[PDB]
């Protein structure tokens, strides 16, 4: 509900959605909306879809198809340089989908818009240092950018306070056409505990494991750490819930 | 505080790639955009591009896009503007100006500019008309001299009394465009010396195609 | 891009006294995105204002910025001849940033008579090229002069094409050169060259002589 709510942000200004302890399903997410390109790394799309793990992470932003090949660890394209980063470490299942029609409550951004550039003069106006933006992070010159470039050619500067450093932070605005329709590319980082697997799928009980389905036959039970054998029979309810 | 200057007027024909240089004195760039405006004579200023040497990113005007190539290195601290297949309409005075960046879009400092001719005719040296000092002047009080400049086809010869030593009393005046195509303008200054002046030496003549510098002496007939 | 409407340009200003330049915006531009350049005759021009309200580093308070949204108007408090210039008014809130057709300052401190000197055409110009004259009407003011050539005592066609320099920061003094252009091999008849001015300073047409 908060990736649906207000309108997705930028590549720079991706919000970030953590879930710990809770049930998820893929497909609940493919069905809001239709995935154009779907890719993942260190681990299978399916292996993903149902496994657990000790923390998600769901990265949410307005990325358009064209350029999808720029934001990649992998590809030295500035947009992943000095935008988005993913962690190479966890296992990172990059998705991108266009939003239906049908879907309501969905707010197109005026245009896609990524920093160009990232880079910091030092205190010689002669030296500059470039900087690339490290995991995550929002991007480091991500403050001088507005959240939407008003052009495609923009120049933003800002000066730090003397110690530290005293130098020129440089970033540059750069747009792209907005598609007729909104497309939104979503990063997802996965951290697995080795003796902790808090978030899991969403589970539906089988019908061995339910009592109803096994009602009226010899059986061994193993609920909440208790072992027995015994016949489960449906009857008027009796002592307390 | 970075001093903008700019390259020496240049004539090129139309069609013939002309280059503008805008270079900062000190051989130091800071961190500021170098916009090129070109001013048409009695119009309005139009911002033909906006680039960055420390960005590195280039920008122009709809108008001038696909004809204009702009160079800026930081490390060189000279931003060159490249212009190519130009109309002869085209021909204005070109200005190099800093830049704040796109939230500020306002300059603080201006080059001195460069004339751009896009004439396919010929270049014609400037011919110095005699001083001719007038008959009746004061005695004391002003003596006028002038060494008038004429026939020269390319705009604009730098003509200077004392070699641009005297700035007082000395006047120019922009040139006439006459029904022939080479122009002439005028340079005269009010001395009270009758013969001489401060200095031995002026009328000193500068035209940027001929690089020619020459001094003559007002003789009083 | 945005078309700007401008003042209307050259004005006749007494110093000392308030001046007024529109600069109303047919589409509205952000009322902090708004510039005022300021450039002498064969000057650069010169930023006054940035954000149209706060004045530039080393520009005086006098020349201070008002006006929002789509009326801008720089108003000078006390004029002098320096401040005399054509002024600009960009808008860079759309682009790209249009500069504006511009608006004429003009200051005149006193009426001067002006002062005329004939040059005799010397030898060197009987010698090569064409031998010409020239007449020179200094410290005439206003800058606007009619100067008609007399040749040998009789009325000449007004061929003669006049240039007028730029006028001094603190002088405002403005001269006007009339030149008449003749081949040297033509120069017989002729006796006598004269150049008859006629303007507001001095009492009647003051007419020259060059005999020689």
């Amino acid at each position: 509900s908060p990736l649906l709510s207000g309108t997705p942000p930028q590549v720079y200004n991706f919000k970030r959605l953590v879930f710990t302890n809770c049930n998820y399903n893929l497909t609940k997410l493919l069905s809001l909306f239709s995935v154009n390109d779907f890719t993942c790394s260190q681990i299978s799309p399916a292996a993903i879809a149902s496994n657990c793990y000790s923390s998600l992470i769901l990265d949410y932003f307005s990325y358009p198809l064209s350029m999808k090949s720029d934001l990649s660890v992998s590809s030295a394209g500035p947009i992943s340089q000095f935008n988005y980063k993913q962690s190479f470490s966890n296992p990172t299942c990059l998705i991108l989908a266009t939003v239906p029609h049908n879907l309501t409550t969905i707010t197109k951004p005026l245009k896609y818009s990524y920093i160009n550039k990232c880079s910091r003069l030092l205190s010689d106006d002669r030296t500059e240092v470039p900087q690339l933006v490290n995991a995550n992070q929002y991007s480091p010159c991500v403050s001088i950018v507005p959240s939407t470039v008003w052009e495609d050619g923009d120049y933003y500067r800002k000066q730090l306070s003397p110690l530290e450093g005293g130098g020129w932070l440089v970033a540059s605005g750069s747009t792209v056409a907005m598609t007729e329709q909104l497309q939104m590319g979503f990063g997802i980082t996965v951290q697995y505990g080795t003796d902790t697997n808090s978030v899991c799928p969403k589970l539906e009980f089988a019908n061995d494991t339910k009592i109803a389905s096994q009602l009226g036959n010899c059986v061994e039970y193993s609920l909440y750490g208790v072992s027995g054998r015994g016949v489960f029979q449906n009857c008027t309810a009796v002592g307390v819930r | 505080q970075v001093q903008l200057v700019q390259s020496g007027a240049e004539v090129k024909k139309p069609g013939s790639s002309v280059k503008v240089s805008c270079k900062a004195s000190g051989g130091t760039f800071s961190s500021y955009g170098i916009t090129w405006v070109r001013q048409a004579p009695g119009q309005g200023l139009e911002w033909m591009g906006r680039i960055i040497p420390i960005l590195g990113i280039s920008r122009s005007v709809q108008k001038f896009q696909g004809r204009i190539t702009i160079t800026a290195d930081k490390s060189t601290s000279t931003a060159y503007m490249d212009l190519s297949g130009l109309t002869s309409d085209d021909t204005a005075v070109y200005y190099c100006a800093r830049e704040g960046g796109s939230g500020y879009d306002f300059f603080d400092y201006w080059g001195q500019g460069t004339l751009v001719t896009v004439s396919s005719a010929s270049t014609k040296g400037p011919s110095v008309f005699p001083l001719a000092p007038s008959s009746k002047s004061t005695s004391g009080g002003t003596a006028a001299l002038g060494c008038l400049v004429k026939d020269y086809f390319p705009e604009p010869v730098t003509v200077s009394w004392n070699s641009g030593a005297l700035t007082s009393g000395v006047h120019t005046f922009p040139a006439v465009l006459q029904s022939s195509g080479l122009y002439s303008l005028s340079s005269v200054v009010t001395v009270p010396s009758s013969s001489l002046g401060t200095q031995t030496y002026i009328c000193n003549v500068n035209h940027k195609p001929s690089n020619t510098k020459v001094d003559k002496r007002v003789e009083p007939k | 891009e945005i078309v700007l409407t401008q003042s209307p340009g050259t004005l006749s200003l007494s110093p000392g006294e308030r001046a007024t330049l529109s600069c109303r915006a047919s589409q509205s531009v952000s009322s902090s995105y708004l510039a005022w350049y300021q450039q002498r005759p064969g000057q650069a021009p010169r930023l006054l204002i940035y954000g149209a309200s706060s004045r530039a580093t080393g520009i005086p308070d006098r020349f201070s910025g008002s006006g929002s949204g789509t009326d801008f108007t720089l108003t000078i408090g006390r004029l002098e001849p320096e401040d005399s210039a054509v002024y600009y008014c960009q808008q860079y809130g759309s682009s790209p940033w249009t500069f504006g057709q511009g608006t004429k300052v003009e200051i005149k401190r006193t009426v001067a008579a002006p002062s005329v000197f004939i040059f005799p055409p010397s030898d060197e110009q009987l010698k090569s090229g064409t031998a010409s004259v020239v007449c020179l009407l200094n410290n005439f003011y206003p800058r606007e002069a009619k100067v008609q050539w007399k040749v040998d005592n009789a009325l000449q066609s007004g061929n003669s094409q006049e240039s007028v320099t730029e006028q001094d920061s603190k002088d405002s003094t403005y001269s006007l050169s009339s030149t008449l252009t003749l081949s040297k091999a033509d120069y017989e008849k002729h006796k006598v060259y004269a150049c008859e001015v006629t303007h507001q300073g001095l009492s009647s047409p003051v007419t020259k002589s060059f005999n020689r």
